[PDB]
């Protein structure tokens, strides 16, 4: 029961809302054999959020014809990129689930920052 | 389930489909853009294909071709650079590296060289994992190859373009030794990240005096910067540094005042106080062969290091930490 | 999963509940609703082995599953694993033991003319009395043991397997009465200390098996293990099979021969004595580490992570 402010980068614009479901926090090696020397603690950092519902904002889809987000204590987290993935159902259909993963800069090194 | 105890019949009908597949998407990106209700509908299975492709063994012009394909005429928008690197490490597993996909794999990081032309432009993964990567692997795969492209692009490389000199930085195995001194020229070590850069590359062998005064002035910023409210991050340098301060290899004991604000810091540096109520076994998954014989032999916490260890093997099923307490007996 | 670890909330009702189902089975006693109603009442008394359930209630239950469930659906191994069941969670106070007691000469008077798959049987019960509340006795056993004629050998052999729960006088006509004797006794409690004649006669045995040389062979082994014998002439005595090899000497037997299902068979006492010995100590994390990771089997795995052999 957490509420989602997904926003640009550029500006403060929000993109929309939402209700986050589910974070995956999938941080784990790499393979090791074909990955003395000096020790640089290899790592195969990733992030995914997966949300069910979200409310569009109208203003984009208004002027529309790299983000991020905010999880809510509540917890801030850049540097952002949907998903496009899409299968349509012989049912009708109702509720538009989405998926980010974290796009992850060379210069930041760190992905999840939170704030309380 | 491990996966990679299936066998494989019939390799070559599934080679002329990942054939068809990669010349389909090399005629998509080619020319003329995209149909767009066709892109959505096959894109997702072409990324299924080629993440499957791992365990098929493929013919030389094969993984040629796919190749080409999964670096060169893939839309962006998809798979950045890490997700395509992972990609080819995984159809690189069963096929050893023959001369052709290293020129495939020389010229496509040879237009990334071209990309970095814009400073707001840097290349983003969402591993975190970079072309510096890809060098790694020539230099894994191949221990003797000298570029010549970048080499001539690095000849001509001057003070203006940043992003061209801190990305030749990472790749510097590749480059030949006038290339090297070239690029060494205008380069400094200034901050830390260029520090581990050095030391991936393989250029810093030991802690000479400025990598010392350069770690410890970042520590004495992250004091600085901790003290009312806090922020959690995930730039694993100071769980590097206390690797570095367990395995001896630095012997500079003026760190110690950096007790408490994280851990997996003290617990290489003053294991005996660290407190194993906050361990969290994960830990134990990012070292390595060496690192691990290292903590076997250290034997004060090599109790607590068993107990977590059957503990973790005993509640999950991952069947990994049965190998890692198995090995070494930690 | 670990079923006993997570809590369980409204214990009024679970308990009435339990309390409804021991009335409804004790008044049992139509067979179409018997044959759903069964199962039911077998899963819930299964199951209750993890709730707290008041004395009252409890003796309810007890006496539900010890006299008026027939033999058919629940047999005597399985009535002891329920029971043992019921109590893990609470321990019981004297009227449970009371009505045990009363369930077992109600078996003994059954003995005048015993199936368990688990092949559990009073014996255990007797056991499980004997292990809390120690000073306890049988006085309903203790008369019909006064009354053991020599002709009825079923009811003083059923007997015989309950020595300690009967009293001095009790018992003095079942030792009357009652390498084999040597073994039962010791196994059922007849003696606890080993007279010199008990290893006199294991050294007999022992002599027969050598001059037969050019199946208890391995307890004499175990027993120098515990330090249980101690007549200091079984050393001399090695080389008959590798597992008396093994107890008698943790060097001298040779490591390759050992058969890692006799750690299967070990109990938990001198299991953990083998592990605190650690003059076989490398051997025997060998042999487990190899059996955990080339076989299926899983009691090594438990082996490890509770003793560390």
């Amino acid at each position: 029961t957490a509420d989602v402010y997904f926003k640009r980068k550029s500006d403060g614009k929000l993109v929309f809302t939402a209700e986050a479901q589910t974070a995956s926090f999938s941080q784990a090696i790499s393979e090791e054999k074909l990955r003395k020397p000096l020790y640089i603690l290899k790592s195969e950092k990733e992030i995914n959020l997966t949300v069910k519902n979200a409310f569009f904002d109208l203003e984009w889809l208004a002027m529309t014809q790299r983000y991020e987000v905010e999880y809510r204590i509540y917890i801030q987290f850049p540097n952002v990129s949907p998903s496009g993935e899409f299968e349509m159902s012989l049912e009708n259909g109702l509720a538009p689930e989405i998926k980010f993963e974290a796009l992850a800069d060379t210069d930041t090194d760190e992905m999840a920052v939170v704030i309380e | 389930c491990s996966i990679d105890k299936i066998r494989f019949g019939e390799q070559e009908k599934i080679e002329e489909y990942l054939v068809g597949i990669a010349e389909e998407i090399t005629k998509q990106f080619s020319a003329n853009g995209m149909n767009v209700v066709f892109y959505t509908q096959f894109i997702s299975e072409a990324k299924a294909a080629l993440y499957f492709a791992k365990y098929v063994k493929l013919s030389e012009e094969g993984l040629g071709k796919i190749v080409k394909a999964l670096l060169f005429y893939f839309p962006e928008r998809d798979l950045d650079i890490g997700k395509r690197y992972v990609w080819l490490e995984r159809l690189t597993k069963c096929n050893e590296l023959p001369k052709s996909i290293i020129s495939i794999i020389d010229d496509f990081l040879v237009l990334q060289a071209e990309k970095h032309i814009d400073q707001n432009y840097s290349e983003v993964s969402s591993n975190g994992l970079y072309s510096r990567d890809y060098g790694a692997l020539i230099k894994h795969f191949e221990k003797n190859f000298i570029s010549k492209r970048l080499s001539e692009i690095t000849l001509c490389l001057t003070q203006d373009k940043q992003k061209q000199i801190d990305f030749l930085f990472k790749l510097l195995p590749l480059l030949s030794t006038n290339a090297k001194s070239h690029l060494l020229s205008f380069k400094s070590v200034e901050n830390i990240n260029d520090l581990m850069n050095g030391i991936r590359i393989g250029l810093i062998d030991e802690f000479t005096p400025e990598h010392e005064e350069l770690i410890i002035e970042y520590l004495e910023t992250r004091k600085v910067n901790y003290i009312g409210i806090q922020t959690f991050s995930s730039n694993d340098y100071m769980s590097t540094f206390g690797i570095w301060y367990f395995l001896e290899e630095i012997n500079n004991s003026k760190m110690e005042e950096f007790i408490g604000m994280d851990d997996q810091y003290d617990f290489f540096v003053d294991p005996e106080n660290f407190d194993y109520k906050k361990f969290i076994p994960s830990w134990l998954k990012n070292y390595n062969d060496k690192l691990l014989g290292k903590i076997a032999g250290n034997k004060h916490m090599k109790h607590h290091v068993i107990e977590v260890l059957k503990e973790r093997v005993k509640n999950s099923n991952d069947k990994r930490y049965l190998e890692i307490l198995m090995n070494y007996f930690i």
